[PDB]
């Protein structure tokens, strides 16, 4: 080679040179001689450029074997893998972490593993809208919110300058889940006969206390002292005390009669156990509730109710039976924004306006 | 903060005549360029003789 | 020209020296600046990237010191914000980062634990026990408890001038904790007989003591008792937290707030019938 | 913040003779004028030269 | 608040002699003029020497 590559050539075309006096020359593919082009860099370069043609796609470099290299190598998936680790340090509540991973695993499968800076806003909306037409409107909202936050952390660690995800719109999604009525409750009550015994007790205990399903299968008989049921929620983590002196006159159920009905029939360390004297998962108590739903032969608009709806119906009755300030503390709520949203009907039964 | 014409050329490797150095001033052959005080030029301590072409 | 990071941090310290703040406070920031010195190279501010800033920040978060990262990040940011004011740079590459949320892991103190520590303070001098009962009967901070003179007591009162906030209150010599068996009056007079000095809490040489030795010796009696906790073992300052927790169920909540020195408001609630 | 004629000449692009400094003041070639306070001018912290010509 | 002869001169751009400052007082080169109190003079807070001459 004789000269090989040099340092000045690193920024100069193939048929171009650069003398010692900062001058440039124009090689000749006939004898090897050269002439005088210019004094400037980009000028002499562009000249040799227009001579034959431009560079190419990337860089040549083709000696005999290989050598050291330190170029660019940006990637989205690579960042995502580092993002999942940063999340585990934000102090999460187990389950919530899984939710994120479920949204991240969908992005890497719907978006190329190319550099972040190369990721335009278009290719982000192309995938997003691809899940909006399938009815998964709620999914598109969580995917864009999780993906957008992934870039905010990227910018903080010197990777990108701007977030091309905060430019796209978020798909709004209205709740399609219907509400449960008192006249519908008894219907399911009678359809649960073919079902185990704990299903007829867990339904009455989830409407008299208005407690969450998850915090309903975690209450031991030791959490009941002097007639008070100390319940510590897992979601918000708000502790409360439900007195045994509470009964619904809209269904004919007492909390002191239902509680003792779970000590003989069920019998276990937990108020709501199974047929094996053992605790029961929260993702199964609702399952056996859906069976009686479809078996009872009902008919609703859109998505049918669920076990969680027992908490809504409980508060709906606890607002007319006693007062509003009562069905606001029993549920564990404190804010005054959802006290009006958890009171809605969504279009089930017309809000009968009396003289008052 | 600045350096006179003589105090700048005296630090050079090949101290040329005063006239020649004064010519590299009018020909902007010195960057950063020197400023004229009253009768003399006060270059920068980092000012170098940029020889182009 | 005249740029560089370090050069600025030197002209930045003087700026904070004219801000007009507490002595100890100014020192806290200085310790943060020195950390930045050995945490980032010496180069112009416009050259410092957000990556290097987060590389040093997260380095202190992984070590376990997440709290320190917050102050260092909040202090380094102020330096740049004041740097732009002078016309040095144009942007604050620190406002792009995110402070790490740290959760307090300093366990609290109960009634049973305190009784186990007071008895274990036997090997300790005769002023620690008095400092314990006093810090729980007055619910004051260790800082002011050492600056309390017998001249502060005026006609059955206890004029206390908080150094931290600056609140001025007067705790009557009639209080008494009904859970441990301690009386404000009986405690004060016990200090006039045993100790005997210019300050309510003095040393065996009848001389005032520092606030760094009052909680220091308290630690020895803590690890000597043989009690296990969850996280970081409580401190002498926890006696202040235990004081209020007791007075809230002994008298009233509005009393604990007035005793501590608070003005504004800022577990197992009961669901009443109405 | 006001400085003297000596302290001012020390903080300029090029320190010249005290005689020349006094000349500029007399010829009114500095904004704003020094204003004689007793028997020694007092330059302003922002008093810079202007220079005229014909 | 009224400063003394020494205190006032100790706050000027350039501290002078006590006898010198006394001269200005007699030449009315002090605006406003100090007030006689006891044996010493009391200058004003915003007191500054002026030049009562138009060349």
């Amino acid at each position: 080679m004789g000269r090989r590559r040099s340092h000045e050539r690193r920024d100069l075309p193939p048929n171009l040179y650069i003398r010692n006096n900062g001058y440039y020359c124009y090689r000749d593919p006939r004898t090897g001689k050269e002439f005088g082009l210019g004094r400037d860099r980009r000028i002499a370069i562009t000249e040799a450029i227009q001579a034959n043609i431009e560079l190419f796609s990337g860089h040549k470099h083709k000696p005999l074997t290989a050598r050291i290299n330190s170029d660019n190598s940006v990637t989205l998936h690579s960042w995502l893998d580092r993002y999942e680790k940063i999340l585990a340090s934000r102090g999460i509540k187990q389950k919530t972490l899984i939710n994120y991973m479920s949204k991240i695993k969908a992005i890497r499968r719907g978006l190329p593993d190319a550099p972040l800076e190369d990721i335009t806003t278009k290719e982000i909306a192309a995938m997003l809208n691809g899940y909006i037409d399938e009815g998964k409107a709620a999914s598109a909202k969580l995917i864009r919110s999780t993906l957008s936050d992934a870039f905010r952390e990227a910018i903080a660690e010197g990777h990108i300058t701007t977030n091309h995800v905060a430019a796209t719109r978020a798909a709004k999604s209205e709740v399609r889940r219907s509400r449960l009525t008192a006249d519908e409750y008894l219907k399911i009550y009678q359809a649960a006969e073919s079902s185990p015994c704990w299903l007829r007790l867990a339904m009455e205990l989830a409407v008299v206390t208005g407690q969450r399903v998850g915090d309903l299968c975690e209450m031991k008989w030791s959490d009941i002292v002097d007639g008070y049921l100390y319940v510590e929620q897992s979601k918000t983590g708000v502790k409360i005390a439900i007195p045994t002196a509470l009964h619904i006159d809209a269904l004919g159920i007492s909390m002191k009669e239902t509680l003792d009905k779970c000590k003989e029939i069920l019998g276990g360390e937990t108020i709501i156990a199974s047929t094996r004297r053992e605790p029961l998962s929260s993702g199964t108590v609702s399952r056996y509730f859906m069976r009686a739903r479809k078996a009872s032969g009902l008919s609703f608009e859109g998505d049918p109710p669920t076990f969680h709806e027992l908490r809504s119906l409980s508060a709906r009755l606890y607002e007319k039976q006693i007062s509003d300030k009562f069905a606001q503390h029993l549920l564990g709520h404190k804010s005054d924004t959802m006290a009006s949203q958890y009171r809605d009907d969504r279009g089930r039964e017309w809000d009968k306006i009396e003289i008052k | 903060m600045y350096l006179t014409l003589q105090e700048w050329n005296a630090r050079q490797r090949r101290p040329r005549s005063l006239e020649t150095v004064r010519r590299w001033v009018r020909e902007s052959r010195i960057f950063p360029p020197p400023v004229k005080d009253g009768r003399e030029y006060l270059f920068h301590e980092s000012a170098v003789k940029v020889d182009l072409n």
